[PDB]
This record gives C-alpha cells, structure tokens and sequence, in this order.
C-alpha cells in the first residue's frame, strides 16, 4: 500500500490510476487512504471509487463488500443510486462472465443466482431512486433480466418436455406464466403445457390452452 | 506476471439489457387469465433520465 | 525435526553444590521400578529398621534399614485386573498401621498386607484410587481419593465406613490433601481451592472454607498436585489452596489466622516458625507462622521437581526429579551438603526416620541416605 | 458554570464533534462538576479513550483525553503451526483487530485467552507475550510473541467400574492409543479431548452392542499431572449387566407398510442387545418410507430393557410423512454448465413421490461426473401441504480441460513441436473435446476425439474420432519408415443398466507405408499377408485400408468421476475385422481399476491397476505387428522407457535402407552390421499382461486448500509383454517371448497435482527386473 | 425400435382407489387436503381441478398411467372426481 500521507496525496495518486484505469495500483492507493483515513474527506467517495475500482478490476465480492461497507457507512448518499445500480451491476457481473461469449454460447441456460440479485438491486434502484441517472439504465436491464430468467426457465421447460415429465412440464411452464407474459419464451412455452395435457390425457384442459394458443397466436 | 497482458478490465457485457425482452403479453380468453408478474418482477418503468450502459458513467 | 521442535522454559538447576557436610547414601536398596513416570503419592515407610518398600511393578518387600535385606518380600503383580498377573500400580503410600500394610492402588483397590510377611491381611476394591496416602486410624481407613471422596474402610477387612465427596475436582483437578485426623475431625483441603473440616467419625462437614482459584476462568497450576493437606497446629489449620495459595485458619470454623493468597507452592512443611516450601518454580523460602513472612529464601534449585523439604542431620534435605540431594541451611538459605545419588529422579516423600533418609527414585529405586 | 469552549484533546478516531455528542455537556450547555465527572466516564464509555481528564477554565471546559484507537497492525512472532488468525480470533473475540481501539491494559486477558487457546488445544507449555509497538498519532502495533514449547500427549487411561473388557484393548480400540514400539510403528498419536469425547461414544456404543444396557460411564478423571503433558486418565463407568435383545414392539403410524416394517424388525428375540443395529434398522425404515415418498419417517425406538430376565424389549414408534413430497427440485451451482445435462443426471422426479435412493444415485451420476467439486443439495421442504419439498441441488463445478507436451527444443530442427489439448466440457456443454497430434520433420500427426455425450438424452454419446499420421521417419523420409496413417471411428455409448453401458464403433485404417525395416516379424507378418518382400533391403511399400468393427462395454461403480476412493470401473475395449478389410484379424484389450480403501476414512486406498490384452489374426491373415502390446515409459509402467517391454525385433543382413545417415540411425545396413542383428526397442507381443499397484496416501505438510488436489500414490509395477507366437527356431540367438516369464518390475510413487488445466502427475521409479532392451530413465514427469 | 430395454420412466403423484374412497364429490379441497394433501398439479385459471396423475413406461411395450383429477367448484366443494386409466 501507501503509508500515512495527506489524504489527497493518496487520493490524487488514486485519482490518476482510476483515470489511468490501473485499478490494481488504484486499489493499492484507494485502500491506503482508507487504511489511515477511512473517515477522511475522500473516504466516502473512495468507497464509490472503490466499487468503481474493484468491479473494474474483477474484485466483485470486494466491490460488493465495499458496497456493504458503504451500506453500513452511508445508508443514504448522493451515490447510493450509483451503489444500488452498482450492486446489481456487480451482480450482473457476478452472474455470467464466462469466456464462451466470443464463441457464441447462451449463458441464460445457466444459473441466474446473481442476476436474481441484480434483479433485486436494479429494481431497488428504480424503486428507491426512480429518477436517477442509473434508473433509466437499470429499468431496461430488469426487463432483459426478466428475459434472462425467461430463457433460463425455458431451458428447464425444454428439458422436462424432452424428458416427458409432463407434470414437471406444467409446473415449470406455469411458473413462467406466473413470472412474465411478455417474452417469446412465454408463447413458445404455451403449447408445451398444452402438450403436457394431451400427454397426460387432459385434452380438454389442453383446449383451454388452445384457446390461449388461439387468443395469443398474435 | 510482469508483462504486457493487454487486458485488465471487468465490465458487465453489452447492452443486451437495453435490448430488453420482447412483447408477447397476455391476451388469454375468459377463464384463462392468471397472474403473470409473480416473483421479483416489480419493475417500475421509470425513465427518470440519465445515460445508459457504456454512456452511463460510474465512480 | 528434533533439533528444532522445542520452545520450552529454562531452569536454574544447580549452583553451589556443597560438600561442607559430606553427603552420601547409607547404601542403595532399589526396589525395582517404583513410581516411574506414573507419578503417585506412593512412597515407602521407614521405621523399626524395616524398609516397607514396593515397586509398582508388583514386588512388595520389607527391606532392611541396615543393608536393604529382605525383611520380607511378596508380590502384587498378581491376577488383579482384567488379566491374570498384572502389576501393583499403587496410588496410596505404604501405610503400616498395626500388622497390616495398607496401600491404595491405582486400580481403585485397597489392600492390607500382613507386615510380618507381606501376606494379604485383607483386600478391598474402593471407589476411586487414592489421591492421598492411606490415613488408617480409628478403625477407619481414611482416604481422600481421586474423586475427592472422604472414604473410610475398616482396618481389619476393608469394610467401608463411608464415602463422601468433599471438594470435587472438575476434571481431575489436583488438589493434594492428605486426610488429616485432628481433634476428632476429618481435616481435608480441597481440589478446587478450598479447605475443610469434616467429622472424622462418619464424614460430617464441620465447615468447608472456600479459599482460592482453580483450573478454569482463572487458570492456575497443573505442574503440581498442590499440597492442600491441612497441618492442624492445634487451633490453626495450615494448608495451601489448589492454586498454591497459603492460608492459616481456624480448625473449628475455618476462620483465617493469616493467609498468603498469592501462593503457587508445591510442597510445604511447617518447621517450627520456619515454614519451608517448594514453590512452583521450585524456589525455596523459609516462612513464619504468624504470617508467611520470609526467614530466608533460596533460588539456587529452580524449576526442578523437588521433593518435600525434610530436616535430616540438622540441615534442610531436599531431593528432586533430577535425582540430586541437597542439604540447605536451615539457617539462611544455602547449601551445606549436595549429593547426586541418582539421575532417575525422586517423586517420593523423603522419610528421614529410623536414622536414615528413606527416598526412592522413580526407577532408580530406594536409596538409603545418610551424610 | 456554563461552558464557553470545550477543549477536545487527543481523540484521533472519534471526531471532535463526535467527542462532543458523547459528552453529557455540550458547548453552551451548563457544565456541572458532576457532569465533568460524567464527561470522564462517558468518554471512557466510548471504549476508545484510555485517559480522559475533563477540566474547565472556570467554565471553559478543558477536556484532556488520551485515546485508544487505531491498532495499525498486529504482528505474530514465535508463530508456530497453531496459526495466527485463530490467534487473531482470540483478538477478534475481544473486539480487537487491526484498526482498533487499544486498551493497553488488556494485554493479559489477551494472553489469558491466548494461553486459554492452548488450554483448549491442550497445550500449556507455552507463553504468550502481547507486545505493544506504538505507531503515529496514537497508533499501535500488536507484536505478539508465543513461547509454544509442546502440547499434551496421551500417557495412560485407567477405567474403574470396568471389570470385563480390558482397558488397553479399548485403548487400542478408540483414539486412546499411544504405543509406537521400537520394533513396530503403527503410526503416531497425540491428545485432544474432543477425540476422547468421541472415544466415550465409541465406548458408549461398545457395551451397547454387547448387550450391556445399564451401561453408563459415570465420570472420567484425566490427571492434572505435574508435567503439563501427562494424560493419566481415571474413568468411572457402570459396566451394565448384559441384556438380550428379546422383543420388538414396533408401533405408531406404520402407514400400511407394517410387514415391510416387520422384515426390518425381524430379529432374534433373545440374542444379546445391539442398539447400534437398532439405530441402523430405524434408518432402514426411513429409507424405505423415503422409498415410499415419506421424507418424514419419524421413528422413535424405545428399549424396554428388562432386567428381570436380563433382556431388552424394543418399543418403536413410527410416523411416516406423506408420499408426494417431491413437488419439484431446484438446482444451484450451474452458472457455467448446461443445467439440463446436469438435470438429466437424476432419478428423483418432480411432480411425484420420493424414492430415497433416487437422489443420491442421481447425485452419484453427478458424483461420477468429474467436472464437479461438490455434489450436494438442499432438501427444502416447502412449508405448506404434505406434498411440498423442493430439493435445492446446490453443487460446485470444477476446472476442466488439459494440455500436454513432451520435449524437443523447437524452431531449431525447423519450426517443429508436439501438440495435444483437451477441453472435455466444451463451454459447459459437456462436449468431450480432446485433440492431439504433432508437427515435426520426422512425422506429422493430428488426431481429434469429440463426443456429444447426449446426442439423444439416452446418453447417446456421439463420439467421433479421427486421426491422420503422416509418419515419414525423416532420416531421408523415404528410406526409413514412411507411413500415411489416417482413418475414422465414430463410437457410441449404449445403455445396458444405469451403471452398465455398452459401446460400439467402426474401423477404417487407411495406412500407406514405404521403406520398411529389415526385420523378421515385420516380414513374417507380411508373409502371412501373402506378400514376400525383400529382407536385405528397405525397398518395400505398403498401403492398407483395414476395415474393422469396434465394440466396448462400461462398468461404472466407483465414486468420483475425477478423484474416486471406493469401487471399480471395468471397460472392455476390443475390435474385429469385417469382410472387406485388407487384413483379417482382431484385438481385444482390457484394463482393470478397483479402489479398495485401506483406511475406513479412505485416506489409504488400494488401486489395483492392471492391463490385459490379446490380439491375433482371423486365420492366415494376421494381426498387424504395430498392434502388438507394449509397456514402460509413463504409460502405466515407469522407470523403464516407453515400448521397451516386449519382444525385440531381430535385424537382417542388409545393406540398403535406400539411405542410412552415415553411421547414424543404423538398421543393420550398409553403414555397418550387415548381419542378423537385434534391435533394442521392443516390437512387442500379441499378448498383454501388466499391472500396477497404487496406494493413496495423505500428506501432513500440505494445506487442504490443495492437498485434496494431490494424490501421493505409491506403486510397485510388474509384468511382461510377450508374443505367444514368438518362436525359438526363428529367434535362436534371440530371446523367446512365447511364455509369460519376461516379467519386468519397478516401484515408486506418483506425484499428482491439479493445475488450473487439470492434474499434473510426476514420478521417480526404480526398475528392478530388467531384461534385454529395457531402456530406462528413472525420473518421469508428465503433464 | 430394435432395442427392448429402456431406462424406464416414472412420475406419479396420482391417487389410489383407496383415495377415491377417502373423499367424495361435495367435500372441500381442504377436506381432500386433510386426507390427501394437494396434488403437484392444480387448476391455474379455472375452477379447482386437482390433477393427480400416475405415469410409468414399460420397455418398448407402451406406457402405464393412472390419471385422477378432482374438479372442485370455486367454493372448494368437490364437483367431479375424474379418474382416468391408461390412455
């Protein structure tokens, strides 16, 4: 780290390596300010810069620790709307970050444990700060984060359909129908619960879906 | 390490977020309607403005 | 590995080996492998030129206190235990009262051996082995056992008179109290830092005085079975607490005459008004009886597991678990004779009776000592 | 006395106004001399102010405060294997850390709890010294010195109240042993009371399943021995007067499975009591009711131990749950893998009842996976109906893929190198991706092996394998052994059982050869090929297109797919040629691998790794001699070198290879030895019988963050490779290899270490039975 | 298909014929739910039909199934015990 200096001597050197993007040297600086002044004049905005430095340096629990620090430090702040965005933004990075993106592989057949967390914080942003500069951003994420659950819930509804566990087809597909009407994974799962019924001899109950198939054909 | 690695950053993907879910909403007949927002799905469509994604700036 | 493993604490073993008085052994009369590493209050008795000596391996003798000649010999390596032919393994000391040799064994068994030949006068399994040496008196084989029980048997068959826990050791908290009979009352210390008077007749608590700290929440000595044995100088009970804390106090109530509640003391004798001690670091000091006021001190022997300080040939004789013998000035503090008779070390009680000094090392066993 | 100014001296973490709000009097609030003394205690009540001197200049408060905060570091000196964060946990328990209020008085209670830490360890031959090192503006370093001599060791156990069973055999039975003879080592031992707490319970079960059912351990007295190590134990027990298991009175909600219960309560009414099997047999019901769906099979046994006839009677109170508990199931830890590939590896189904044995078998398929770290779950009984359990399968996945490389100092003999890369779990799809080969002057090789394991969800293992060896043996590349080897095999795994799996594939062996070596079994096979090439020259070329049929079958009852400990997997590998092949033959091969845990903790496991093979012709037409068997190197036999075990090829009076490098790479040629010679590498036998005996061993110096990534396994290798048609009339100054007696032998240990791209295994092996041409390098390092 | 062996399929949550005797048309869903619990499939948009269906496949010889759906009214009073056998 950097020893006990003036707070801005640590900070302006930290402010360089954020502008330089040298987060591993910025985190070498930014903690060294809060090593000596965690109450200091920058230490409130160090944490925001730390969530800026850590998450850019893939220190994602450390960013989220710096969030929960700043949650415990400043339960309100002019940059909690930053932080409540930054919670879900790290949580989106917490969810799906594999190298298979350049090879063209879906990662919403993969566990959205942290997109679920990102669904919370982005919605806690657009509720708790419904007009911030991050609110307009995180609102559209949430609809796609709904779709990220949708393709994930389609991935298992795919699985049970080819499994032919038509009870488990129904309960998964009804879960999609509890969750969202809007994605195409709604209307593509729509005949599959209808498929489950004819396979479970609930043809008349499949006709009730066939009405919805008729009504939500368009 | 001690070398030119030529990558250090960590961002959250693209704006497929801003390429958000399509519209295939409930038009089901009578006796066929059921709740479709159950879950964490509480998204107030709040376009209180400000930049987005890579244009959105964070520190 | 073994060149580098240890971070142990020092000793000051032995400056001023003196031979002003010439020290020696009277002879050597080794009984085999007695105490060994298995520490015990087992020690022989010396009277009538009869070294009633035994080793824990089984061989129970009467040796002579003229040459170590077998006055008798039997064996307690017998069919006792879960297996036939298993050793003596004695907890209690070699108590002769009348024509019986009463010895508490570590097998929670108490014997009587006929002192003329060592043949079994009686045998009795007891409740817990003897933490202290068998005090066999009033027909009552009064023993503070390792479970803190004031137990009395009969001294003619071993018929148990009672068994009463006085101060319960919490794990096996080593408060060594010999059950002392004084004024018709059973006067026993404590395993957890107490001291008591109980009725000698059947075990009825006259009082028990809570004295000082025990193992837990103020963590104290484990490096000694602390001599909480009450020395009832008639009105005044002299004992340690289980942390070593010295207290002089009433026999009938436990009300304090004076106390040295700072103690760490291992062994203690009241040599008139010059109370001689063995501290936890085995620093030596000579204390009064109206306080524990120092008459002299000695730090020469230090961190050596000494014996009880005894006076033989006019000097303060102290053995050790180094097998060395030391004749301290009963005056101000320093060595008058110093002997090595042994290296296998003394966990015994020095018996300066029958003209000799009777000690027995752990495996370098019984050495008749004179100067 | 209303204050005009409060003087806030020496605070350094608590702010000047944060000092002010902690004061009972504020600047402008009326200051009492009691409230001066209240300002003494309230700034003392912060716990950050070691000294507080509230004064006033008549009324102008002058509050001289000295302050406890930041401990800027905590240093641990003398910090032997009882490590320092748990020693810092002693500080963390006392609210002490780096960046902390330092009450400089609190040194002793630290060193109490530091030595109480050893006391809970069982050490007391230790001295702890918390030393304060002051740092700027008040600050402090906690340099901590530990004089840790040695902890307590098991010395003796005595049991009173025990008269039947000997203590010393029970000492050896439970963790009470301390005896390592000078002629006998059974390991080494040490004390901890938590062992003995368990050793009581082993003893509790001991007289239990003898039948002693008034058995109770009264108390236990480990002596506080004047050495601070002496564990001399006095145990008080009640033996317990052996009682006989003499009746079952099972009752309660038997759920209509009372007979199925009754077989589980089929006992001998009058045999000596075994509460341990009684404890077991209750679980047998719970699996059985768990097999029936009842995941709440509440079973309450009750021993009516009848001491009037010295017996036991056994009331059992049963309460099943309900059947259709498995509403659905959840899966956690599939953030990189395809979940449905994992979800199809289960037998317990959503929307039905429970089979208790379906989940762990489904977990066993996930345990036989390999690319996992954990196969766990969470049996979340959803609150609500008696049909609501959503089993939340938490798992953890592992690193996949592997690289390998030999040696050869490239871009010096031309830009030339060795290749081979594996992925095996292609982007979490489970696609078995492993591709090998090499680009060299002497030969050119590429080989792919790709499997869609679930082309259909039956486990349809769409395993396509291709290869292409442009072998030339470039000394002239058309004087030594040239070979355009290439061909295909797609192979598929077929369900036999849920642990048994058949395999079958197709053979296309398109090899094109030239300039072949003057040796017997090369020509001797070619004479069975109907060819009669020259022996004294390497003038001969050869195309084959061998058309075989491959097959196989898999046994799978062995624990981990990557690091198992108990069981075995048997995998038949064979081939036969078809009508249309360029040579009529076969070759069948079989290797065995069982896991026999020496330890019941399974830290020591026998690994019997054997290798068997026999290949021959289909009459007249023969097995090709490159399909001979081999060993040595690093294959499974080490110390020896690769393919140095087997029959050795016998050279010929021969001049022209069409080129020999001038007295280099000799083949009994024009550059010398124009006579029947014998080469030193093995040409190998038509039979294989070699084995290796591997022994898992734990390590005491490696932290288990990666000691579980390390498999120290000792071997003693042995075996022969020999040709059951190797003659003595044709090999007369040359060894015969038609009897299994050329049995090479080696021993050593493997050094497994998991990299981020899989295990890196190494060895040093010493060969002991050596024969002709057993080339050796005793050190073996693999990737 | 040419193979006969199959890794045979499962998934009941049905009602036995004993369960038909446990309830009757007219009982509440709760009156079923005391005796039978709820099924792992119920009516999500219509009147309460408690779908208890068995499934199982024998190897290359059909599929065995026992369907039993319990159409209650909106009040919960049972209105139909609709049991279906295989096919």
């Amino acid at each position: 780290e950097v020893p006990d200096n003036p707070p801005n001597e640590i900070y302006a050197t930290a402010q360089q390596k954020l502008q330089d993007g040298n987060w591993r040297q910025a985190i070498t600086q930014l903690e060294a300010l809060d090593n000596r002044y965690p109450f200091g004049p920058y230490s409130q905005q160090v944490q925001l810069d730390l969530i800026y430095a850590y998450y850019k340096n893939a220190d994602l629990p450390l960013a989220q620790a710096a969030i929960d620090r700043f949650i415990r430090l400043n339960p309100t702040h002019p940059n909690i709307d930053y932080v409540m965005y930054m919670r879900g933004l790290t949580n989106m990075a917490l969810d799906d970050s594999a190298l298979q993106g350049f090879f063209g592989v879906d990662r919403s057949d993969r566990d959205p444990q942290h997109a679920r967390a990102a669904f919370s914080d982005f919605s806690k942003l657009v509720r708790g700060y419904p007009n911030s500069q991050y609110t307009t951003d995180a609102t559209k994420r949430l609809v796609f984060l709904k779709d990220r659950l949708a393709k994930y819930e389609y991935s298992v509804a795919e699985y049970y359909t080819e499994r032919g566990a038509w009870v488990a087809v129904v309960n998964r597909v009804e879960g999609m129908l509890r969750d969202y009407p809007d994605t195409q994974a709604t209307r593509d799962a729509l005949p599959l619960m209808e498929n489950a019924y004819r396979q479970m001899q609930m043809n008349a109950q499949a006709e009730k879906v066939a009405k919805i198939i008729a009504a939500n054909s368009s | 390490c001690s070398s030119d690695s030529r990558y250090k950053r960590q961002v959250s993907g693209d704006e497929a977020y801003l390429e958000a879910a399509p519209l295939a909403e409930l038009h089901a007949p009578a006796g066929m309607i059921l709740p479709v927002t159950s879950g964490d799905y509480a998204i107030p469509v709040t376009n209180g403005s400000g930049a987005v994604g890579k244009a959105l700036d964070i520190r | 590995l073994f060149n580098s493993e240890e971070d142990v604490v020092k000793m000051s073993p032995l400056p001023t080996v003196e031979n002003q008085f010439t020290p020696t052994t009277a002879w050597s009369t080794s009984v085999g492998s007695g105490i060994g590493n298995f520490y015990s209050n087992l020690h022989p008795a010396l009277a009538d030129n009869v070294v009633y000596a035994a080793d824990r391996a089984g061989l129970v003798k009467a040796l002579n206190a003229d040459d170590g000649k077998e006055i008798w010999s039997v064996s307690l390596a017998e069919k006792d235990g879960w297996f036939s032919k298993e050793p003596a393994l004695l907890s209690g000391g070699v108590t002769v009262s009348g024509g019986h040799v009463y010895i508490g064994s570590e097998k929670a068994q108490v014997y009587a051996l006929n002192t003329s030949d060592g043949t079994v006068a009686w045998q009795t399994k007891v409740a817990g082995e003897a933490l202290s040496r068998p005090v066999v008196s009033d027909g009552l084989v009064l023993i503070h056992t390792s479970n803190g029980q004031l137990q009395a048997l009969n001294e003619a068959d071993g018929a148990v008179k009672w068994t009463v826990n006085l101060d319960m050791p919490s794990l096996s908290l080593r408060g060594e109290s010999a059950p002392t009979t004084a004024f018709g009352a059973a006067v026993v210390g404590g395993d957890n830092g107490r001291v008591s008077a109980v009725l000698m007749e059947q075990g009825q608590m006259i009082w028990q005085q809570r004295i000082s700290q025990a193992t837990g929440s103020t963590e104290i000595d484990r490096l000694s079975d602390v001599d909480t044995t009450p020395v009832v100088v008639n009105g005044v009970v002299f004992a340690l607490a289980y942390n070593g804390n010295l207290t002089a106090l009433d026999l009938r109530s436990g009300q304090i005459m004076w106390k040295r509640e700072l103690g760490s003391v291992n062994d203690f004798i009241v040599d008139g008004n010059r109370i001689y001690l063995v501290d936890q670091n085995d620093r030596v000091m000579a204390l009064t009886i109206d306080g524990g006021v120092t008459l002299w001190t000695q730090s020469d022997l230090l961190h050596r597991l000494l014996t009880s300080p005894v006076l033989y040939n006019g000097n303060l004789v102290v053995g050790d678990s180094e097998g060395y013998l030391h004749w301290i000035n009963v005056e101000d503090g320093r060595f008058v004779a110093q002997q090595k008779v042994d290296s296998s070390g003394f966990q015994t009680e020095p018996v300066a009776a029958d003209g000799k000094l009777l000690i027995q090392a752990k495996d370098g066993t019984v050495y008749s000592i004179t100067r | 006395f209303v204050v005009k100014d409060i003087h806030f001296e020496g605070l350094q973490r608590v702010a000047v106004g944060a000092a002010l709000l902690s004061m009972p009097v504020r600047t402008g609030d009326t200051v009492n001399d009691e409230d001066i003394s209240n300002t003494i205690r309230a700034l003392f009540a912060t716990g950050n102010f070691e000294d507080v001197r509230v004064l006033r200049d008549g009324d102008t408060l002058l509050v001289q405060v000295k302050e406890r905060p930041t401990i800027a570091s905590i240093t641990f000196s003398g910090n032997k294997s009882v490590k320092d964060d748990m020693l810092k946990q002693n500080l963390e328990a006392s609210g002490v850390r780096v960046g902390e209020s330092l009450d400089r008085t609190t040194i002793a209670d630290i060193e109490k709890g530091l030595e109480d830490f050893y006391y809970s360890v069982g050490k007391y031959s230790a001295s702890v010294k918390a030393v304060v090192t002051p740092l700027p503006r008040n600050r402090v370093d906690l340099k901590l010195v530990f004089q840790e001599g040695v902890s307590a060791e098991i010395q003796q156990i005595n049991i009173v109240g025990n008269h039947a069973f000997t203590t010393d055999e029970l000492i050896s039975h439970f963790q009470l042993r301390d005896e390592v003879p000078w002629w006998n080592v059974v390991g080494d031992r040490k004390y901890q009371k938590q062992k003995l707490a368990g050793d009581l319970e082993t003893l509790r079960s001991y007289y239990l399943d003898r039948g002693y059912a008034r058995f109770n351990i009264d108390s236990t007295q480990v002596s506080l021995t004047p050495d601070k190590k002496g564990i001399y134990v006095t145990v008080n027990i009640t033996e317990g007067d052996q009682y006989k298991l003499s009746g079952v009175e099972v009752s309660g909600n038997l759920a209509g499975h009372s007979a199925e219960i009754e077989q589980l309560t089929k006992i001998e009414p009058g045999e000596l009591y075994n509460g341990t099997k009684v404890t077991k047999m209750e679980d047998d019901i719970k699996k059985l009711l768990g097999r029936y769906g009842y995941a709440y099979p509440r079973v309450q046994s009750m021993p009516e131990i009848n001491d009037a006839d010295k017996t036991v009677k056994l009331r059992v109170n049963v309460d099943a749950g309900n059947r259709f508990y498995v509403r659905k199931i959840r899966f956690e830890g599939n953030d990189t893998s395809k979940d449905a590939v994992l979800r199809r590896e289960m037998r317990q189904m959503e929307g039905a009842w429970l089979g208790s044995d379906l989940v762990d078998q489904g977990k066993e398929r996930l345990n036989r996976l390999g690319f996992f770290e954990t196969v766990d779950t969470d049996t979340q009984r959803v609150p609500g109906s008696p049909d609501q359990v959503d089993v939340v399968y938490k798992v953890k996945e592992r690193n996949t893929g592997s690289f390998n490389f030999g040696i050869g100092y490239g871009t010096e003999s031309g830009v030339s190198f060795q290749a081979g890369v594996q992925q095996d779990n292609w982007l979490g799809t489970g696609y078995a991706v492993g591709i090998n080969g090499t680009k060299n002057d002497y030969q050119t090789y590429a080989e792919l092996s790709v499997t869609n394991p679930y082309f259909t969800v039956d486990g349809v293992s769409l395993g396509g394998r291709l290869f292409y060896n442009d072998f030339q043996a470039d000394d002239a590349d058309l004087s030594d052994y040239t070979n355009k080897s290439y061909g295909t095999d797609v192979t598929l795994g077929f369900p036999i059982n849920e642990y048994n799996s058949l395999r079958a594939g197709l053979g296309y062996v398109h090899n094109s050869l030239s300039n072949m070596q003057p040796q017997v079994a090369m020509w001797r096979y070619l004479y069975s090929m109907g060819e009669h090439p020259s022996t004294s020259d390497q003038d001969n070329s050869f195309k084959t297109d061998d058309f075989t049929f491959n097959y196989g079958w898999t046994y799978n009852k062995l624990d981990r797919g990557y690091f198992p400990t108990d069981g075995s997997r048997v995998n038949l590998t064979g081939k036969v040629t078809i009508p249309g092949s360029d040579n009529e033959y076969y070759k069948v091969t079989l290797d065995t691998a069982t896991y026999v845990p020496i330890d019941d903790d399974h830290k020591w496991v026998v690994l019997g790794r054997t290798r068997w093979g026999y290949g021959d012709g289909l009459g007249g037409k023969e097995m090709p001699f490159y399909e001979n068997f081999y060993a040595g190197g690093s294959s499974t036999v080490r110390g020896f070198q690769s393919n140095t075990i087997g029959p050795k090829a016998v050279y010929f009076p021969h001049q022209a290879s069409n080129y020999d490098p001038d007295y280099d790479y000799e083949c009994a040629t024009q550059d010398g030895a124009k006579d029947l010679c014998k080469s030193d590498d093995a040409v190998g036998g038509n039979a294989m019988a070699v084995a290796s005996l591997e022994f898992i061993t734990p390590t005491p110096f490696i932290s288990d963050k990666y000691a579980n990534s390390v498999r120290t396994s000792f071997f003693w290798d042995m075996g022969t490779v020999w040709d059951t048609n190797w003659d003595s009339s044709q090999y007369s100054g040359y060894p015969d290899y038609s009897d299994p007696s050329n049995i090479r032998m080696s021993a050593g240990i493997a050094l497994q270490w998991m990299s981020p791209l899989g295990p890196l295994v190494f060895s040093y092996a010493q060969p002991f039975k050596k024969y002709d041409g057993d080339k050796a390098e005793q050190f073996q390092f693999n990737i | 298909e040419r193979v006969v062996y199959r890794p045979d399929i499962n998934q009941g949550n049905y009602l036995t014929a004993n369960d038909v005797s446990k309830i009757r048309v007219g009982m509440t869903q709760q009156q079923v739910a005391y005796a039978l619990g709820t099924p792992l499939m119920s009516d999500p948009f219509g009147t309460n039909t408690w779908f208890y269906v068995f499934r199982q496949q024998p190897g290359h010889e059909g599929v065995t199934q026992q369907t039993l759906t319990l159409t209650f009214n909106s009040s919960g009073v049972l209105t139909n015990i609709d049991n279906k056998p295989a096919l």
